[PDB]
């Protein structure tokens, strides 16, 4: 789901 | 007590959605379906449950097309819930097949012949439930068989009563005023009084086809309502209604006697006159109870009364206190009381003799009007204004009619607006203030003036010769202000087209500004309208040459000839093509002020 | 001339509809949400007596229920309300205080009181004694 | 039954009972219940200062008040002494209850409050102030009391915060209806500076509200209109749908430049499309109101959507009105390169099941044989196939097209009469009777069967549509002029029949203009009616080129959406 | 302009009723009543005119809003205010639902009259709403509190703290494809949205940059912003400036139609064999990197009206074959990119007229993917906050790609 920017 | 039908009533009802509603469904009825085409025999408990859970799906609103040759073999079955259940499946879906009304048929034949009174009621039931040619056909010659001289029970009596009403209100050519009519009237005697009140429903609609066969009724009943209505409240204990005797029955007997002619029998007239009185009379009594179950039974038994007398109209005495109780009533604390009364004093004011009693109340009908805030009452009081309405009192109705209609909704808007236009028309003793009043009607209503109210004001203007200068100039004036109404702009240009040269001497009202008022509207109008204004237009050309520059260079543009619609190119381009080849004179000559007009 | 009988609850739901005239389905439908939505917008002070198409209804709600007569416009409104009160009261009696859930689940009963009470759209029984003996005769049975 | 528990325990010393009693009536007189006799003891529970409470009584005053005045006048010294109130929040409150209250009295003790509260140093009472002018000036507003709140009003539009600016700018607005040729009152170049400047900073109703206004506004020269243009233009973007749209009217309106030599009108025209297109991907009730709209606008410059025809094309499940609207639309924009595509989509969309649409687009073949001369063989085919169907309401639509199809191209398309009188039982709604009356009275010279099918309808002649009956007597005249001696009877019968027979004014003018034209001499009346008509020139539904022009000045509005005139609904 | 609001529940009852103006009175809600919800015709428009007046209406769950108007107001303004308030609504209490309604009965009515006063919407961000809207102190935070529900900055509080400044974006969008067999994309169209939770401490000035040249570069034909974003600074110099109101919000929507990545490559093959048997085979290949897991993904194949049979088979995922749909689902869990997957299905066709030829549905597909598939990505998002010590380093960012399915069809 979340990834890092 | 049938434990399937409540579990599945039970699923039906817990569905939380109409696709498990659906489901559901189908689930019994595939079951159900394939339970009647099984090899085990269906015991009648099963056959009952099974055609009940069709008939509460089908009373759902889903269709059942099955389950109806079960039902019917239900009908023929020893035990009372099969035979119930079978008939009122039949009685509530109906299917059109020969076979299975032939059996439905022999069904009701065998339980009538039966001397069962449950049976038998069934039976009656059934067959005044559910109205066909071939029933009537199959049971007319019996029905009557059964409420004669034979005895047969006082319930089965009224069921065979109703059930004739029902045959005869369908088929009246298949019962016919045979020897059973006498001993049909004379159930009017019996001590029952449910058999009187079922023989006279029966009498009173038979006699309206046939008032000098049931003659008799008129003096059998006007003794038993002075049997009912003159006595204490002791007698009649089962049939006294909340301590009103009867207030069914007596209905029904006043009804049964307004249906004929005032008595000819001197004795029987003045019986009837002497209850008529002390059912009036019985009104100032303070009542016996508070509920308002009371006051409704009397008060029904008493409107039904005063109908009578309305009806017959043949006492001028009964008829002042008729009047004076509805009066009293119009202002009474319940609104029934007060809708009914206005219900039943636009009836006597449609009589000759109580024209000046009833118009004595103009003034709380009025009050009515304004301040009930409730529209079925405001429409009662308008309709009773419009009864009592008169030549000598037409002005201050018409006043009023148009300030509530200035303060009325829209949907009695049209009916207000027909009522106001045939007062002004029919009583218009000064024909100057018709043109002003269908002139508000159009200014205050507009989209609910409909066609036939300015049809019948040009109708008036054209004939009269008279009020034409008049409606030219004001119809001038209100063109002119900045809120015209479609309607508005119709009777203006077709008034003008004719009447314009009556005031083109005036310099306000000259021929250009005619003709510029006419054009600002020409564009914000419809197709009709706008054919309408170019006949206008047209008319000016002939009225005024003057003006003829002007109408050309209109009738001309490119808009005009290129029009969508047929009709407005149509009518342009006669028109400019009549104004440009014209002599003069055939020009002339077809522009006429034309011949004037002969729930 | 009673046209039909109708018992509805607030929802709108038609717990029981007699037809004595002859009407389609897509008609009765029509019918049935005219009548609704005639009936739950007038409240408790207005009238009763509220006219719609060629007939008019006398309604009364009793608890969530609304019982409407639809008749002819010559008819006696005040005679059809009582009647509606009567037959209110008998299924009071005989279901010992009626509620919508023995309507559901108990309708063919309720049709047997309906035509104890009403045949061929006109009065039949009024008295609640002589129509109470007869349910409890027929339920013996 | 439960009122009088209701009424007791509203008559109780605890606050949580009253306020849960208050909770309860409030509930009962939003369900439709009548609790104007529990006034009282709601007036007994004002005397408290919970923002709540006090709310709900404000609530329950404004909405019994409004009917009831005689005792709730009381609660003048209530709003007097809360208008020096020192928390903002509730003289705000205050001032919008006393001024919703309609009655005589509350009227005179508002004025002092709502002229206190127009000049203060807290912006939120400032706005509520404006709005309350407003508002008083709703009910009986001529005294020159009401002209010094109007003034100050208009001074106060020069005020740093926003959102006061912007309530400001609805209040003038609104009162601006009134026409003593003393009209808008304001907006002279320095406040359309300001009003401009004001755009970014106010909310996005603000935007919507000044917007509106500048609408009203007309430029002074050339260059003040793209000056502002080049101002209003960023709003293209979304503030909000209504900005959206409110832009593209002010930006509408204000296309008076040079249409040629002048660039920024090229790139005025380039720069309206993209927001017009990218309105139709929100909620279905925008896109109405978008779509509704956008046809307005190319029915005025066509030259916007010219070549963006394909995101027009109807999707399955778009809504009903979408669809009608989308169909519309792409028919307006249909040309010739693009006409195969538009036309399979005709093709397609005749088969769905919706009446509607079905009828629409049955309609838009023949509009697009109208338009495009080259397709009309093909789309005159179509509809041939589409009668050949048999169904009934396509038979109508295909008729009452047929016909538009005759009048632009005349003399040319006659093979097509024997099978359009083939259909003559399957007629009952007007529109095709007529169309189908004209057909045979125009081309009434080589069809031996016209006689009989115009007599045919005077059987029913009365209750029958005016459009029909007009029709018919133009139709008869026209054939009496074709042939005279055959139809002599004929004619006699339907200008009696159309004279002494009818209540129409306009039926028996035309009768006897009708009657005495051919009366006096035939040549003349020859010459009259059998004219030769120019063409109706690729007439797509026009509206009126006038109600076009207000239509556009009124686009953001909601008489676009109807697309009737502000006078036809008030 | 609005005269009056009301809410209705499926019943028909009137759950709330609040009027502003006295041209509006009870006969509107009766009106609405027995002409809209009671409506014997389903053919409308969201907003009808009835005697003169004008009823706006839309629908959320099983509850009615409708707005009631006697003049000449704005109709985008009515609907995008009814949108505003049900958002609020939703903001407050969740579903929009009936005993919601009757149980915030006291709060629904503050919003009524705050939001909107006199027919005219005001400030109804809720970001303001929540300072002095509940369900003492000095003029100071008073002063404040007006200021920041009235002034230029009303989305966000200016108390905000917190102990973790993160933020959260969102990349959601819809496809809408329909392709034809021959190759050529006969319509396009990408619609998108940023979806952004922020939970930062103080006034952010936010930058939002994403791959917008117009080396990775897609073509947006036009962005659709957000109130608290500077559209003159956009219009000027191509710059996204905003202060992210607390909370979720919408920051913008895009629209892109060139350059677009198919997915799924879909590949039809259709056997004809007399008037029994009909042979369908579909093929989709996988067109992105392994390391992305496509979900829910769903396949509808249309079948014959006369279908007497349908056999499946499949050795990956299961294959559905659904009466009620008339139609073959296929389903996959999940797979990884340059994938492939086969479905046999055996089609039995009882006798119908030979005249009726069968006119194909496009094959509707629906999935959901990480990727997105107009090629967006955000390439930086810089925060400073001058008042307070915290830099851009001391943020944390996440972002988050989620694709999913419109309208997307396969002629056959
Ligand atoms: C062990 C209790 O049986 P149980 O709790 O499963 O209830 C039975 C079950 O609901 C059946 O579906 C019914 O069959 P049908 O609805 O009658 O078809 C049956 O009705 P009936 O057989 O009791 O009437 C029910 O009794």
């Amino acid at each position: 789901d979340y990834q890092r920017l | 007590g049938m434990r399937g039908l409540a579990v599945f009533i039970s699923d039906i009802r817990n569905c939380k959605s109409k696709e498990a509603e659906i489901k559901r469904i189908n689930k019994e009825l595939a079951n159900i379906r394939s339970k009647f085409k099984g090899d085990k025999a269906l015991d009648g408990y099963s056959k009952k449950k099974y055609v009940c859970k069709l008939l509460f799906i089908f009373l759902l609103g889903h269709d059942i097309d099955f389950g109806h040759m079960e039902a019917v073999n239900l009908l023929s079955s020893n035990r009372y819930t099969e035979k119930q259940i079978g008939y009122l499946f039949i009685s509530v879906l109906v299917n059109s097949n020969s076979e299975l009304i032939r059996l439905i048929n022999n069904a009701i034949k065998n339980d009538l012949a039966s001397r069962n009174p449950t049976f038998m009621g069934l039976a009656l039931h059934c067959i005044a439930n559910v109205g066909s040619r071939e029933m009537a056909e199959a049971f007319a010659g019996e029905i009557p068989k059964i409420l004669v001289a034979g005895d047969t029970m006082d319930s089965v009596k009224q069921s065979a009563a109703l059930c004739l009403l029902r045959l005869y209100r369908t088929s009246p050519d298949l019962v016919p005023m045979g020897d059973w009519t006498s001993r049909v009237v004379h159930l009017l005697n019996d001590q029952h009084l449910g058999v009187v009140t079922a023989a006279t429903s029966l009498i009173t609609t038979l006699a309206q086809k046939n008032p000098e066969e049931f003659k008799t009724s008129v003096s059998l009943a006007v003794s038993r309502l002075s049997r009912i209505v003159t006595s204490a409240s002791t007698d009649l204990q089962d049939y006294t209604y909340y301590f009103v005797p009867a207030p069914w029955l007596s209905v029904k007997l006043l009804r049964l006697l307004q249906c004929y002619p005032p008595p000819e029998d001197p004795a029987v007239r003045g019986r009837l006159t002497e209850c008529l009185e002390t059912i009036l009379n019985k009104a100032q009594e303070p009542p016996k109870s508070k509920k308002v179950q009371h006051s409704n039974a009397k008060n029904a038994v008493l409107f039904e009364a005063i109908s009578l007398i309305i009806h017959h109209d043949s006492e001028p005495n009964l008829l002042v206190r008729a009047c004076n109780q509805l009066g009293q009533f119009l202002q009474h604390r319940e609104t029934n009381l007060r809708y009914l009364a206005l219900e039943s004093m636009c009836t006597l004011a449609s009589s000759e003799f109580s024209h000046e009693a009833v118009k004595t109340h103009i003034e709380t009908v009025i009050n009515a009007l304004k301040t009930e805030r409730d529209v079925s009452v405001r429409q009662r009081a308008v309709d009773l204004l419009y009864a009592m309405c008169d030549r000598s009192n037409a002005q201050q109705i018409v006043a009023e009619m148009l300030s509530y209609l200035e303060t009325a909704d829209y949907s009695i808007r049209e009916e207000i607006v027909l009522k106001v236009a045939i007062l002004a028309e029919k009583y218009a003793v000064d024909y100057t203030w018709y043109v002003d009043t269908i002139l508000n009607l159009i200014r205050i209503a507009g989209d609910y003036v409909s066609e036939e109210v300015w049809y019948r004001v040009i109708q008036i203007v054209i004939n009269r010769d008279d009020v034409q200068g008049y409606a030219a100039k004001t119809v001038f004036e209100a063109l002119q202000a900045p809120a015209c109404h479609e309607n508005l702009v119709k009777v203006g240009g077709y008034i003008l087209g004719e009447f314009g040269n009556l005031i083109a001497g005036d310099p306000r009202s000259s021929p250009l500004i005619q003709f510029n008022l006419l054009h600002s509207k020409f564009h914000l109008c419809s197709v009709p309208t706008r054919a309408l204004l170019l006949s206008t237009y047209i008319k000016f050309v002939n009225l005024f040459p003057e003006v003829k520059a002007t109408i050309q260079d209109v009738l001309r543009s490119d808009s005009q000839l290129k029009n969508a619609d047929v009709e407005l190119q149509q009518r342009a381009v006669e028109y400019l093509r009549l104004s440009t080849v014209a002599s003069t004179d055939i020009l002339a000559t077809v522009l006429e002020e034309m011949p004037p007009f002969p729930g | 001339m009673i046209r039909f009988i109708l018992i509805q609850n607030r929802a709108g739901k038609t717990r029981l509809a007699k037809w004595y005239m002859q009407f389609d389905d897509d008609e009765k439908q029509k019918l049935i949400e005219e009548v609704h939505a005639v009936v739950t917008v007038r409240d408790a002070k207005h009238t009763n007596f509220v006219e719609f198409r060629n007939f008019k209804i006398i309604y009364r709600r009793y608890a969530g229920l609304y019982f409407c007569i639809c008749v002819d416009v010559n008819d006696n409104n005040l005679a059809y309300l009582e009647a509606i009160h009567n037959f209110v009261e008998v299924l009071n009696e005989y279901f010992h205080n009626v509620c919508e859930l023995d309507l559901v689940f108990n309708f063919y009963k309720v049709y047997t009181v309906v035509d104890e009470m009403f045949l061929a759209g006109e009065i039949r029984e009024t008295s609640q004694t002589k129509v109470l003996k007869q349910l409890l005769m027929l339920q013996s049975l | 039954g439960e009122i009088f528990e209701l009424k007791a325990e509203l008559n109780n010393e605890k606050k949580e009972k009253r306020k849960e009693a208050v909770k309860k009536v409030i509930a009962a007189m939003t369900v439709g219940k009548d609790v104007s006799s529990l006034f009282p003891d709601v007036v007994n529970c004002m005397q408290t200062d919970n923002l709540e409470l006090k709310k709900l009584v404000y609530l329950y005053l404004m909405n019994y008040a409004k009917s009831q005045p005689d005792m709730a006048i009381m609660a003048v010294n209530s709003f007097v002494k809360d208008c020096e109130d020192p928390n903002p929040l509730i003289r705000a409150l205050a001032v919008r209850t006393m001024g919703c209250i309609r009655v005589d009295k509350i009227t005179e003790y508002l004025c002092e409050p709502l002229r206190k509260c127009l000049k203060d140093e807290d912006p939120y009472v400032r706005k509520t102030a404006a709005v309350c002018v407003a508002k008083l000036h709703d009910i009986n507003a001529q005294m020159v009391e009401d002209q010094g709140f109007l003034d100050s009003l208009r001074d106060l539009i020069a005020d740093s915060n926003p959102m006061v600016v912007a309530n400001a700018v609805a209040a003038l607005s609104e009162i601006s209806e009134s026409h003593p040729n003393s009209n808008l009152l304001d907006l002279n170049p320095q406040n359309i500076n300001k009003l401009l400047t004001a755009l970014n900073e106010c909310t996005e109703w603000g935007q919507i509200f000044i917007l509106d206004c500048l609408s009203n506004y007309n430029p002074k020269d050339d260059r003040e209109a793209q000056s502002i243009c080049e101002r209003v233009t960023p709003r293209l973007s979304h503030a909000n749908s209504a900005v959206v749209l409110s832009a593209v009217k002010v930006l509408m309106k204000f296309l008076e430049l040079l249409p040629k030599d002048s660039d920024y009108y090229n790139m005025l025209l380039k720069k309206l499309a993209p927001p017009l297109v990218t309105l139709l991907s929100g909620e279905p009730e925008v896109q109405y109101v978008a779509l509704r709209n956008i046809n307005l606008i190319v029915q005025k410059r066509p030259e916007i959507l010219k070549q963006e025809i394909k995101v027009f094309f109807v999707k399955y499940n778009d809504p009903i009105y979408v669809k009608l609207e989308k169909l519309d639309i792409m028919i307006r924009l249909a040309s010739q390169a693009n006409i195969a595509q538009v036309l399979a989509e005709l093709k397609e969309y005749a088969t769905e099941v919706d009446v509607d649409f079905v009828r629409k687009a049955v309609r838009a073949i023949g509009r697009c044989a109208i338009k495009v001369e080259q397709s009309a063989e093909r789309c005159v085919s179509t509809l041939l196939d589409l009668i050949q169907t048999k169904v009934n309401y396509v038979v109508q639509e295909a008729i009452v097209v047929i016909r538009d199809i005759f009048r632009k191209y005349p003399n040319k398309y006659e093979s097509i009469i024997a099978t359009l009188c083939e259909n003559l039982d399957s007629l009952d709604e007007p529109d095709a009777r007529a169309a189908m009356i004209w057909i045979v009275g125009e081309y009434a010279e080589r069809i031996d069967n016209a006689d009989e099918l115009l007599e045919s309808f005077l059987e029913g002649f009365h209750d029958e549509s005016t459009q029909v009956q007009l029709t018919l007597l133009t139709a008869i005249v026209k054939l009496f002029l074709k042939k005279p001696s055959e139809t002599q009877e004929l004619v006699q019968q339907v200008l009696s029949l159309a004279t002494q027979d009818s209540d129409n004014p306009d039926l028996r003018d035309r009768g006897y203009i009708y009657w005495r034209l051919l009366s006096t001499d035939p040549v003349t009346a020859k010459e009259v009616v059998l004219s030769e008509k120019p063409l109706i020139s690729e007439e797509t539904d026009l509206i009126e080129p006038t109600l076009l022009d207000e239509l556009i000045c009124h686009i953001g509005s909601l008489a676009s959406v109807y697309h009737k005139p502000p006078n036809a609904f008030v | 302009m609005i005269g009056g609001l009301f809410i209705y529940n499926h019943k028909g009852e009137v759950l709330i009723s609040r009027v502003y103006r006295d041209d509006i009175g009870r006969n509107a809600v009766d009106a609405f009543r027995v002409n809209v919800i009671h409506a014997r015709q389903q053919v409308r428009s969201p907003v009808t005119n009835i005697a003169r007046t004008s009823f706006f209406h839309v629908k959320r769950s099983n509850i009615w809003l409708a707005a009631v108007t006697k003049q000449n107001v704005n109709a985008a303004m009515v609907f995008e205010f009814l949108y505003k308030m049900c958002d609020v609504m939703a903001a407050y209490f969740g579903k929009i639902s009936e005993e919601n309604i009757k149980n915030n009965f006291v709060l629904i009515y503050e919003l009524l009259d705050e939001i909107l006063d006199f027919g005219y919407p005001q400030n109804s961000e809720t970001g303001a709403l929540k300072t002095f809207i509940t369900q003492h102190q000095t003029k100071e935070e008073q002063s404040q509190i007006t200021s920041q529900v009235t002034g230029q900055i009303g989305w966000r509080r200016e108390g905000i703290k917190y102990r973790r400044n993160e933020l959260f974006l969102d990349v959601l969008e819809s496809v809408n494809l329909l392709m034809s067999p021959q190759g050529q994309v006969l319509s396009a169209h990408v619609s998108g949205r940023v979806v952004m939770k922020s939970y930062l401490s103080g006034m952010p000035e936010c930058k939002f940059g994403m791959n917008d040249k117009i080396k990775q570069s897609i073509a947006i034909d036009d962005c659709t912003f957000h109130q608290c974003v500077r559209l003159s600074k956009f219009d000027s110099e191509r710059s996204i400036s905003f202060i992210p109101p607390d909370g979720e919000f919408e920051l913008m929507r895009y629209r892109t139609t060139k350059d677009i990545i198919l997915p799924f490559r879909v590949i039809p093959l259709v056997r004809e064999v007399g008037r029994t048997k009909l042979e369908v085979k579909v093929v989709i290949k996988s067109n992105f990197k392994p390391s992305l897991l496509a979900q829910k993904i769903e396949v509808r194949i249309p079948t014959p009206l006369n279908t007497s049979g349908v056999q499946v088979i499949c050795m990956k995922g299961k294959a559905k074959y659904k009466a009620s749909e008339n139609a073959i689902v296929w389903k996959i869990k999940r797979m990884a990119g340059m994938k492939e997957s086969q479905i046999s299905a055996e089609i039995e066709l009882l006798p119908t007229n030979d005249k009726k030829k069968w006119a194909r549905p496009p094959i509707s597909m629906n999935f959901e993917v990480p990727f997105a598939p107009s090629g967006l990505k955000v390439r930086y998002l810089k925060v400073f906050e001058p008042k307070l010590n915290y830099s851009d380093h001391d943020v944390i960012k996440w972002v988050r790609y989620i694709g999913r399915s419109g309208i997307y069809e396969t002629r056959c």
